[PDB]
């Protein structure tokens, strides 16, 4: 009958209760997804964060990049990815120290995102070499 | 409701009696399936009695026309892939006496008055009109109606597995 | 009330026996249409032009299929009559151009009357005031047998002018001979 | 007793349509479990059925183009690499489906979890949740009917039709 | 024929045929609330809405002309 | 779940005169002169407008009962293939002399049986000629039953004033209702006969001829 309602029974928000939005599927895949899930550390969050995009980020290097045709097609696909991940961790470092000012486990403050995003470096350099290991051999 | 009685004991079952024989419990479980199932015991059980005289009476008299013949088709157990003309016009007219049953089928609970496996069909008149007899009388359309479906499965599978006549071997 | 030619239906309630030929035969009530320009006024005149042209079609066939065509049209000697159009249309064509603008202008004419005469009413459908002998003058019951006989005849003249138009373009004779031809091939 | 608040699937010309009995005495729970199985399967089926009826005359395209003109051959020669793909890749959303179901105004089919903007008092909303059903329950014995004359009888097209 | 066929779709003074109106308020879902309610008075008091959709229509449709002259040329 | 249409088709109360075991249709009441009750899937009780075939509902709103357009239907059907197993037989001789028309088109060394004479004359042209008779009569008769749906009329189902001999000038309702009981009986006798004919003589076993067996 109707599938979109103002999001929170509050018609003046900017916000509408979509099944895009406000579906099953999402409220069950959102809230298990590591930035969202209860019952995490921060640095075990980002861990969960750097192991899933370290590992497909070899991708797009080893396949597409300039030693493609090579027989160092995979460690030159493993250290752009290991480039990458070290500006992106560069990225993390910049934004705590702007955003976040001097409860422990909240994500959002100045010593859970150090934890945040030491997890991800970790995680995502250990992906990355991962995938190099399963690419290999 | 009429079949019920007995003492008709059941056979490799030396405890069960027949007196409301309903081990799975279908008059339970569903009982307003229970006059489509009276009206499905009483059609598998017409059927099945002209089906036991229809594989006896082949075996000695033959109708006059030179394709039905024995020599034609000495066993009555391939008569029916022998003879695919006649067959249709059996089944073309059941389907239209089962066509005209189908308002009796829709209306089978407490719609109208219908008794199931009743189509109003007795010309001679052999219906008794006391009625505790009558019940008897229906008792015994069931009990030999029930053989007769156990029969005919004895009938074709006695003449296929060996292939001879009347009483088996 | 029932119809008079079809006792089975009702009388159609715009036709009331006023007009000429009324026996109350509108079984598909066409009499009743008001809307695309068209009304009773309009399928009168449409009637009594049918009638008048039909009329005049199959003299006009039986005068060339018995006496031969008009002197300056004897080219023509076809007793089809859908054939003998098209010879004079082959060395004369001027004179059936000259009638056919004639008719334009004379139709066009005639449509603005039955238009007018239908806002208005001073203008029975068909009725053009060319009764020069005077037949409209004295006896009104004399002069409806008239009327009648009109749409009697040209009720008639619609079937023979429509079937010699279509049995002269299909066994390409002519009137008169596919007569003597049915007559010869129905005979018992 | 569980029919009578769950009313998905009873159409005409059946009514509560149960001749055995197996909805009789059986808790909500194991009844919930019964739709689950009935959504389940009548879902996989009506895409089983566009599955098979796409490869079967059409659009087979690709796997390289090649592998298939029969469903039942073309289960073969694609690898199992991409077969346990497919079984983990289900059972992915299989372990998605557990945290739904793991959610209390859970109905037992609501993955999208519809029951958020629409309950079973608006007759439009049952209308169209019976016609899923109806061809889910219709695309199950059609499957396994289309199913079993390819896996006997040889083919695997429209032996009622043409072809 | 597929036009002169087209061309008795629609309601006028003898019953049959499609209103426009009743056709528009016919087609709604459980996503877009009214649906096509209230299309049709607009599609008759502005005469900007229909330019709206003639112009995009007949700019859509001289690019199809475009494609499909040389493409299948016609002279 | 919802009230069945079962209900508003048959009467519940009384049973099928013809066919006992089956309940009386609502609109067959024994007024109507072959009315036996007998109709086992129940087709006058289908609550369509079947005058919408002539003049469609969206027109103009009316509404002829079942009834009244199934006999009006039965009774065509009737005299037609009354006169149609007549001429069938006719013109092949069945009652002695073979009843041809004088035009050697319709001649026996040209159509020599019944069975041919239809593709013959559709090829030559009389079958079109009778189509556009045909026609004629039935866009003049058959624009009564939009009469009758409109409540109009008060004709009974083929009921035209047809009488020209008036064998029921001055005749009670009960020997009219005879006499029309014997246009139905010899009609649906007639239109079976017809399907004797028409069939027996389209089997590839033949006999285009009289007695078509
Ligand atoms: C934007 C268009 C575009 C694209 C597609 C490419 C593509 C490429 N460039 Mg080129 N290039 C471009 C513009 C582009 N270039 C421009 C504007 C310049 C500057 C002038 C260059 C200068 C340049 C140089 C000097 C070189 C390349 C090279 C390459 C190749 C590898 C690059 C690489 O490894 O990135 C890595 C890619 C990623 C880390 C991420 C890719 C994006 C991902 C896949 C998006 C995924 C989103 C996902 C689908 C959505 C979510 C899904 C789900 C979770 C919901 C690749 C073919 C290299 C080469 O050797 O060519 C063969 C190389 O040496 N480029
Ligand atoms: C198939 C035809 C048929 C039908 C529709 C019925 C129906 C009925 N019987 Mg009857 N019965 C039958 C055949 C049938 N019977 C036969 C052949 C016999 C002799 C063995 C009996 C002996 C019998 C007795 C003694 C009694 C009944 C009674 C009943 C009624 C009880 C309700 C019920 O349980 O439904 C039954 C439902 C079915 C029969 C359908 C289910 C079919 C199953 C699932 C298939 C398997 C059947 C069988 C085991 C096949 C074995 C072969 C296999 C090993 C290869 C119901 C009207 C009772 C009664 O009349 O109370 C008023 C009663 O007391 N029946
Ligand atoms: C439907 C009427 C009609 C039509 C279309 C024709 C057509 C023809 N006739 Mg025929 N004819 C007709 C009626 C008709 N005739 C009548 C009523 C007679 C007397 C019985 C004849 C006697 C006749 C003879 C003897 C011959 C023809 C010939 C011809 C052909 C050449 C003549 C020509 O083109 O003149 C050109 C047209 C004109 C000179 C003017 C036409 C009349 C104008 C438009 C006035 C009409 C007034 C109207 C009738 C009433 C007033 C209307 C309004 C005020 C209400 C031509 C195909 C000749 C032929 O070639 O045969 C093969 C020939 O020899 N006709
Ligand atoms: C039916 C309509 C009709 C048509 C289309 C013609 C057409 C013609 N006639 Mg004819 N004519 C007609 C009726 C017709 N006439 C009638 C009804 C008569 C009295 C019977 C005549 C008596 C007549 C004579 C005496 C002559 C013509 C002549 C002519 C031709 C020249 C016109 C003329 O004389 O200019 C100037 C022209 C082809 C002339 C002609 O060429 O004859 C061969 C000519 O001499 N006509
Ligand atoms: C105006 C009326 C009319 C008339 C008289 C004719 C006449 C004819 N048409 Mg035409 N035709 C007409 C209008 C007419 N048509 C129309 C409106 C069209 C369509 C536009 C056609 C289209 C057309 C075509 C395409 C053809 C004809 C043909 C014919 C001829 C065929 C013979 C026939 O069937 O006669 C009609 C037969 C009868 C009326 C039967 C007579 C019935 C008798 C009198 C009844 C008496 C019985 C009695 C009571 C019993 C007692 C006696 C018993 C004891 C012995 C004939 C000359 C054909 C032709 O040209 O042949 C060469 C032909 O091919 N017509
Ligand atoms: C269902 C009725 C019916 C039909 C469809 C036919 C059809 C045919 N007849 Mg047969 N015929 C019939 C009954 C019928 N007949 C009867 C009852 C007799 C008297 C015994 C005949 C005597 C007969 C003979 C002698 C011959 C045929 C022939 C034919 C064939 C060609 C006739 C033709 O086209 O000329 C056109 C016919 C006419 C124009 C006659 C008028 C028809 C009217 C307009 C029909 C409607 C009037 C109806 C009787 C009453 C209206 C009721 C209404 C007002 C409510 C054609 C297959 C011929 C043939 O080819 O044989 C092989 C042939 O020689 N018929
Ligand atoms: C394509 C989507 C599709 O057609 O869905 C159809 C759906 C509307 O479906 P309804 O059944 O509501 O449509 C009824 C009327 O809109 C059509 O007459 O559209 C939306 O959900 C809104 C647009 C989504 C747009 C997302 C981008
Ligand atoms: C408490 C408990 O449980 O104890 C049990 C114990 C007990 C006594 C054992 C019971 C039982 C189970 C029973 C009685 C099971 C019996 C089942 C039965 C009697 C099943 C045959 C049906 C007839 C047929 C199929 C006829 C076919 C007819 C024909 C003509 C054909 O064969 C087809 C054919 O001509 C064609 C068309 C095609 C060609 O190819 C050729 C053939 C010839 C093949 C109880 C009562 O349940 C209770
Ligand atoms: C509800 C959907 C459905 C349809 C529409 C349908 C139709 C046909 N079935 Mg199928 N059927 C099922 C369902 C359906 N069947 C199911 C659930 C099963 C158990 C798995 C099943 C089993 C068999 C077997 C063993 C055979 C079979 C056949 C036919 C053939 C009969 C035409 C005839 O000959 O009168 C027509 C096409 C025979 C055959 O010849 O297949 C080509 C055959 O041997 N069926
Ligand atoms: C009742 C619903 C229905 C279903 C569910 C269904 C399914 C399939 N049809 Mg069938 N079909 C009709 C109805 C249905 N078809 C109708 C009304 C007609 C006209 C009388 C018809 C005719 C043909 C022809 C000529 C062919 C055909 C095929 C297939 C095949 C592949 C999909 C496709 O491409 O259509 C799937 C199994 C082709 C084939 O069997 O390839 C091996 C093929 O050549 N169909
Ligand atoms: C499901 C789905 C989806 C999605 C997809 C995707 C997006 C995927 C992704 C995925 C991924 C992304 C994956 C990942 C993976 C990863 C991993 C598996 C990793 C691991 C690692 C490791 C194991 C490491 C370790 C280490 C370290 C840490 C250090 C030392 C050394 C080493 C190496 C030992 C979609 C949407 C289509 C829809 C449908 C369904």
């Amino acid at each position: 009958a109707n599938f979109i309602k103002p999001y929170n029974d509050d018609p003046f928000v900017g916000h509408l209760a979509t099944p895009i939005t406000s579906s099953a599927v999402t409220r069950a895949l959102l809230k298990n997804l590591p930035a969202y899930r209860f019952g995490l550390t921060p640095l075990l969050r980002g861990l969960e964060i750097g192991l899933a995009h370290g590992y497909f980020l070899i991708g797009p290097f080893v396949k597409l990049g300039p030693l493609r045709n090579s027989d160092i097609a995979l460690i030159a696909g493993f250290l752009s990815t290991i480039g990458l991940i070290l500006i992106l961790t560069l990225g993390l470092t910049i934004y705590g120290a702007a955003v976040f000012n001097s409860t422990e486990t909240t994500l959002q403050t100045r010593k859970a995102w150090d934890q945040f995003k030491g997890g991800f470096f970790v995680g995502a350099c250990g992906s990355a070499g991962f995938a190099l290991i399963c690419l290999s051999s | 409701m009429v079949g019920a009685e007995g003492p008709e004991p059941i056979p490799f079952a030396p405890s069960k009696t027949s007196k409301n024989f309903d081990p799975v419990g279908f008059a339970e479980r569903s009982p307003e399936w229970l006059p489509w199932y009276r009206e499905a015991e009483l059609k598998h059980g017409r059927a099945a009695m002209l089906a036991t005289v229809g594989f006896v009476v082949p075996e000695f008299i033959r109708v006059p026309g030179e394709q039905f013949s024995f020599e034609a088709i000495p066993k009555v157990i391939d008569a029916h892939d022998a003879l695919p003309e006649s067959m249709i016009q059996i089944f073309g007219w059941i389907s239209f006496l089962e066509a005209c049953t189908f308002p009796a089928m829709a209306g089978l609970g407490g719609k109208y008055d219908r008794k199931p496996g009743d189509f109003s069909f007795d010309p001679l008149g052999l219906y008794p009109t006391d009625p505790e007899k009558q019940k008897q009388m229906q008792l015994a359309e069931l009990k030999n109606g029930r053989l007769a479906m156990i029969a005919i499965g004895g009938m074709v599978t006695g003449a296929a597995v060996t292939g001879h006549g009347f009483p088996y071997l | 009330e029932k119809s008079q030619s079809l006792p089975f239906m009702n009388r159609p309630p715009l036709l009331d026996g006023s007009m000429a030929g009324d026996v109350g035969f509108d079984p598909l009530g066409l009499s009743n249409i008001d809307d695309v320009g068209i009304d009773l006024y309009w399928l009168r005149e449409a009637e009594i032009k049918h009638c008048r042209v039909a009329m005049l079609a199959v003299v006009g066939i039986l005068q060339v299929e018995i006496f031969g065509p008009a002197p300056g049209c004897e080219m023509a000697t076809d007793k089809c009559q859908m054939d003998a159009f098209w010879q004079i249309w082959g060395a004369h064509p001027q004179y059936i151009a000259f009638g056919l603008i004639m008719i334009m202008m004379i139709e066009m004419i005639s449509g603005i009357a039955t238009t007018q005469g239908r806002e208005s009413g001073e203008r029975a459908p068909g009725d053009f005031g060319l009764d020069p002998l005077g037949y409209g003058k004295g006896d009104a019951a004399g002069y409806a047998r008239l009327q009648a006989q009109e749409i009697a005849n040209g009720r008639l003249a619609m079937f023979a002018a429509a079937g010699e138009i279509m049995q002269g373009c299909t066994t390409h004779q002519g009137a008169l001979e596919n007569l003597m031809t049915a007559l010869r091939d129905n005979s018992f | 007793a569980w029919k009578d608040e769950n009313i998905i699937g009873i159409t005409a010309p059946m009514g509560f349509f149960d001749p055995l009995g197996l909805s009789s005495g059986k808790s909500d729970e194991v009844m919930n479990l019964y739709r689950e199985a009935e959504l389940k399967h009548g879902r996989v089926a009506m895409a089983a059925c566009l599955g098979w009826y796409i490869t079967a005359a059409g659009v087979h395209p690709a796997f390289n183009s090649a592998l298939s003109s029969d469903p039942l051959e073309a289960a073969k020669q694609l690898p199992t690499v991409g077969w346990l793909q497919f079984v983990l890749g289900c059972g992915a959303i299989e372990w998605l489906a557990q945290q739904i179901k793991a959610r209390p105004g859970y109905q037992p089919g609501d993955i999208l979890g519809a029951a958020y903007w629409v309950d079973n008092s608006d007759e439009g909303w049952v209308d169209y949740q019976n016609k899923e059903i109806n061809n889910g329950r219709l695309a199950m014995v059609a499957f396994m009917g289309i199913f079993v004359q390819d896996l006997y009888f040889g083919n695997y097209g429209d032996q009622i039709f043409r072809n | 024929v597929l036009f002169i066929v087209a061309g008795h779709m629609y309601r006028t003074n003898w019953g049959i045929g499609h209103s426009m109106k009743e056709i528009l308020e016919a087609h709604k879902g459980p996503f877009t609330g009214e649906g096509h309610k209230g299309l049709y008075e607009i599609l008759t008091t502005s005469w900007h809405a229909q330019l709206a959709i003639n112009l995009a229509m007949m700019g859509s449709l001289s690019i199809i002309v475009a494609h499909h002259m040389y493409a299948m040329p016609p002279y | 779940m919802p009230e069945r249409l079962w209900d508003s088709m048959v009467d519940k109360t009384e049973r099928s005169k013809a066919v006992p075991f089956l309940p009386r249709a609502v609109n067959l009441d024994g007024s109507l002169p072959g009315d036996v009750g007998f109709d086992p899937f129940y087709l006058s009780s289908i609550p369509k407008d079947f005058s919408g075939f002539i003049q469609p509902p969206q027109w103009e709103e009316k509404g002829i009962p079942t009834l009244y357009w199934m006999r009006e239907a039965e009774l065509k059907h009737c005299r037609v293939a009354m006169l149609a197993w007549f001429g069938w037989l006719a013109t092949d001789g069945a009652f002695g002399v073979t009843l041809r028309f004088p035009g050697e088109i319709y001649s026996v060394e040209n159509i020599p049986t019944a069975y041919e004479a239809h593709n013959a004359l559709v090829s030559q042209g009389s079958m079109g000629f009778l189509l556009l008779a045909v026609g004629f009569i039935e866009f003049c008769t058959g624009a009564v039953l939009v009469e009758v749906a409109k409540g109009a009329s008060d004709r009974e189902a083929g009921d035209f004033k047809l009488d020209p001999l008036s064998f029921l000038k001055g005749k009670s309702e009960e020997e009219i209702k005879r006499m029309k009981t014997r246009e139905i009986a010899n009609g649906r006798l007639a239109m079976l006969a017809f399907g004797g004919v028409a069939t027996q003589t389209a089997l590839e076993g033949g006999n285009h001829a009289f007695p078509y067996f």
